[PDB]
């Protein structure tokens, strides 16, 4: 998996762009402002967020040198509806040119706004409704590892001691017992440097088990309580 | 939860987290409209321009103002502002954050308390609060005692301040700001044959405003400079490449501010405002005014405009009190620095106005609480 | 099924089918009639000769252009011309077909008319749409942006196009193309001693524009060099067998373009009346119409046509902006692509007349449908 | 305008001695209509605002709908593609831009002035317009003479001829010193 830093991108189009990665898109998004002007990544991102996508209005890739752009074009103007009406998303002053141009500041404005979404949803299936909570989901984690028994107990996703990816190591063979493998993690011999790649290796098992984690190592070795949170909620689902 | 501040003006939003030492989006506050046919298809479905992207395409656009001397005049315009400041210039959700707003002294009532409800029944935020941008202006400064002279572009106005007491009797409130200087600027090009009629040509003014006015120490003595040499001629390039010169109209449109009759006012000048506020205050509190006058906002910006307060201020004071004008270099944005450390402070965190008291009070809480 | 588009111009008639990238019929626009007496029995059977097949029997019979400055001056033979692009250079029926035509700006409003009652009617075509053919132009090049020039051979028009919108006001039309050209060389020809009259020798004319005519660079020194050497003299035989010599009016006669005066009229050039369509847009959109000068048209085909626009609107621009003129190679034929391009849209599916809509408003709908 | 919207009916007239043929047809057929919706919707039904207008070689021209559209620019300039308001908004922005104690006599003192002003029914149609802008309790009469198109001149001499005018002339002498530039003083 590609964990590498661009000479010039902000933390949050690497954290959306990975997002995008990890969800399963069809291309490989490698830029956010130059692969999602046809519209087709986006319309893919629907799908994976409950929205119906009626694909008898979608231009494929295959493209005729003659008119390329206006079926483009098209693609966009639709993306941007479908954002509007089903998606309840607000899109002020946001056009089907605005994403075929990569305007950055109004494809971000999109972007965000399917990633909340797909959060919400992982935090409702969860449950058994409309219920989407934090402290429910921090201690069925110290509950679950009981069944082992391992020295890994967590207050809440802003404590410091998940620092190291020790703790959602702990995690990630409790469902599994099959991915044992501490082979490389480290235990009391961790610096601040080489705790990134533990979290690399920690973060990269979680979609072998079937965990679709979608966060960076680098929003692990910090103490984002924000993206921290959804690697337990992806690694709950596979687990119950 | 972090806050968040948005100071909204005539000419700007500034918007931002509070704890941060500058805002993060800084975007004209219009809204611009199609005047032109659209013949392409997949080319006319924006219906609405509302941040940067309005003056982007102010080619083919009409621009509208959604606030006017710091009234929010077109309530349907002003939350599209606030729907892209929330949703695509800092891409929060507004239900989780309370939200500090900013408004001028004297300004009507129903301007707050409709400000107040779009709030709470459109966006939901969680607690909300309106505060006096002079004095956000005074938190920036690190100072409780001062009068602050702020001007950005629809309203001048001078609160003073004393050991963090304000005196309501002594505010001043002047509706001659940097927009009616860019219509005064305007009016003067004609001048030398150069003409401006649209309202995307009026940014382009603007933009000569921003550039090239100062403000001059002695106006009759640079009118007479002026008017002999050629010293003080500059240029300009327009969009489409064409070369203005002005030498006379680069002082003379922020003389505007000291001789408000230059554009048919009977008002005063800054400076002999500032001054009556000063004499309006208690004789024993206007020695420490004397010496904290505090400028914010744009219009404080032009070059030499600290220099001449000093000095026309200086003649009417009684000369044996020192004057003293703080024009930080930040000038632009102490109101909305000011607002994240007032927000940023705990003793801030009881004085917020929550939803469960605007449920029961409605948006008239805004009046007893701020 | 499938969408028809005829762009009809004054001279050529392009056809074909939507979605492709070439028209299928390219045929001159004419109507032939015999002038001479027929003696031989079975032999005079036909009254009139539409296609190449009036082109390839031109010598006895007179030519008759249906379509003069984009107007259809005869509605009759117009009929001939459609019943011979369906039927016989197309063969489809038109019933099962919407078609889409094309048409010049600032045209008289009942030649739009009456070509949707001749579709409807005559034809019985379920749909059909009307476009302007310069911005179908654009559509070819694959821009939102851009002032084209489209001259064929009635009419050179332009049509600047900003995003998508179009400004009407700076729209320019001037009645001045090929076939105007073509006469001019015929008034000059004269002047070596070759005479064409004959309608069926206007064609001959034509071709010879088509192949040693070109655009000089610097007119001035071109007719200095033409009179001291004979390094520009080119020879061209005709259908007899007899050879012509032309070296000076090869470039003579496209100079007409530049220099309207040649044949008496008192209009400016193309050069000209682009920059002054240029002049009469906002000045915001001013640097992108200088960068994208699209053309189009067989009027366009001139070597050295795109070396001279560039030179001379340089000449006329504030020397700062830079001066991009496209031509592309399809050039003959970006009206009929651009159309092909459009109706092969699927936004564009509901933007058709349909035949109910104009059963109950009548020919007069095409003018608020397009 | 006029000469771009007869082309709408087969008319081309483009050299600079066809556009004094447009404007002689302007002055002579041209009127501005009450309310332009109307107009439009009568038109359209029926020809009775057909006009004929003979041209300088014989030929008969004409008009029935660009008799009234021609004069609606200046009440909507958007047909010429400009952005500025109508003369009866632009009056009345110059009132509202005054004293408050002063609009009540602007109000009931609208000159017009100058041969565009000549229109038949212009003066209605400002009467109209700036009633619709008005608090509806002033009193809007605009002032019309009939020798509108010399106003200006009329004016001129009134103002030349006056014995206190005698000493505000810019004489040889003050000229000679001060140059060009005396005009901004004196004038
Ligand atoms: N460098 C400058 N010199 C002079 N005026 C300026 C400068 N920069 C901005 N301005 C003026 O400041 C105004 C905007 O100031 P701002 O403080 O943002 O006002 P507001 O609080 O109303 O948004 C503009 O009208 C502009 O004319
Ligand atoms: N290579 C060429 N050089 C010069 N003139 C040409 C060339 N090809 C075509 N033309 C001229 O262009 C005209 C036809 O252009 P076209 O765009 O097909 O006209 P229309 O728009 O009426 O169909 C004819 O008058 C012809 O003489
Ligand atoms: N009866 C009329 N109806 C409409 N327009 C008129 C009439 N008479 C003159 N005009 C127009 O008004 C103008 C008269 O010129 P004038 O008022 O003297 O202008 P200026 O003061 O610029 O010379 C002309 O342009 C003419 O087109
Ligand atoms: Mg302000
Ligand atoms: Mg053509």
């Amino acid at each position: 998996i590609d964990w590498t830093l661009l000479e010039g991108e902000t933390r949050e189009e690497r954290t959306f762009r990975n997002w995008m990665n990890s969800l399963g898109v069809n291309p490989h998004v490698n830029h956010l402002y130059a692969d999602l002007q046809d519209a087709l990544v986006i319309l893919q991102l629907y799908e994976r967020i409950k929205v119906p996508v009626d694909w008898s209005k979608v231009n494929k890739p295959p493209y005729p040198k003659l008119g390329a752009n206006m079926k483009k074009l098209e693609n966009c103007n639709y993306a941007v509806e479908l954002g509007k009406h089903p998606a309840k998303f607000s899109l002020v002053g946001i056009g089907g040119q605005d994403l075929n141009d990569g305007n950055q500041t109004l494809t971000l404005a999109l972007v965000w706004q399917l990633m909340r979404r797909y959060t919400l949803n992982v935090l409702e299936d969860l449950g058994d409704g409309q219920k989407a909570n934090d402290d429910i989901i921090v201690n069925w984690v110290n509950r679950t590892l009981s069944e082992a028994g391992k020295s890994t107990s967590i207050q809440s996703f802003k404590d410091k001691t998940i620092s190291s990816s020790l703790a959602v190591v702990d995690l990630i063979d409790a469902i599994q017992p099959g991915c044992i493998n501490y082979d490389l993690v480290k235990s009391g011999n961790l610096t601040e440097d080489d705790k990134h790649n533990n979290a690399k290796y920690a973060v990269s098992m979680a979609r072998r088990i079937g965990a679709r984690v979608y966060a960076l190592p680098e929003d692990l070795v910090e103490v984002k309580p924000k993206m921290v949170m959804t690697v337990f909620a992806c690694l709950m689902g596979r687990g119950m | 939860t972090t806050a968040l501040v948005c100071d909204n003006g005539s000419g700007l939003v500034k918007a931002g987290f509070a704890g941060d030492d500058a805002p993060r989006a800084v975007f004209p506050s219009i809204v611009g409209r199609p005047r032109h046919q659209g013949v392409m298809v997949g080319m006319g479905q924006k219906d609405s321009y509302v941040g940067d992207e309005a003056q982007s395409k102010r080619g083919i656009l009409t621009l509208k103002y959604p606030i006017e001397h710091g009234i929010i005049t077109n309530w349907d315009d002003m939350e599209k502002i606030w729907h892209h400041t929330f949703y695509n210039e800092l891409r929060v959700a507004p239900e989780e954050h309370p939200t500090l707003l900013t408004e001028a002294p004297l300004n009507p009532k129903a301007n707050r308390e409709k400000m107040t409800q779009i709030m709470f029944e459109t966006f939901n935020v969680p607690a909300m609060y309106v505060a006096i941008q002079a004095v956000l202006s005074l938190y920036a400064s690190g100072r409780t005692t001062g009068i602050v002279l702020d001007s950005g572009d629809g309203v001048t106005h001078n609160v003073p301040i004393y050991e963090g007491y304000a005196l309501p009797h002594a505010i001043m409130r002047l509706d001659l700001a940097g927009r009616d200087l860019t219509d005064y600027l305007m009016k003067i090009l004609t001048e030398r044959g150069y003409s401006f009629v649209t309202t995307a040509e009026r940014e382009i003014v603007r933009d000569i405003k921003e550039k090239l006015c100062y403000v001059a120490l002695d106006f009759e003595n640079e009118m007479a400079t002026a008017a002999s040499s050629s010293s003080l001629e500059k240029s300009y390039e327009l969009p489409d490449g064409q070369v203005i010169t002005i030498g006379n109209e680069r002082f003379r449109c922020p003389e505007t501010l000291f001789q408000p009759s230059f554009i048919g006012m009977e008002s005063a000048g800054i400076h002999e405002t500032t001054y009556n506020s000063i004499m309006k205050c208690d004789i024993d509190i206007r020695k420490d005014l004397y010496a904290n006058n505090v400028m914010s906002g744009g219009t404080t910006m032009y070059p030499g405009i600290a220099d001449r307060m000093q000095k026309e201020i200086t003649a009417l004071a009684p000369s044996t009190m020192k004057i003293k004008i703080i024009a930080p270099p930040e000038r632009k944005y102490s109101v909305w620095i000011g607002g994240s450390i007032l927000a940023s402070l705990s003793t801030f965190q009881q004085m917020w106005i929550t939803k469960q008291e605007y449920d029961e009070a409605g948006p008239s809480i805004v009046h007893r609480k701020c």
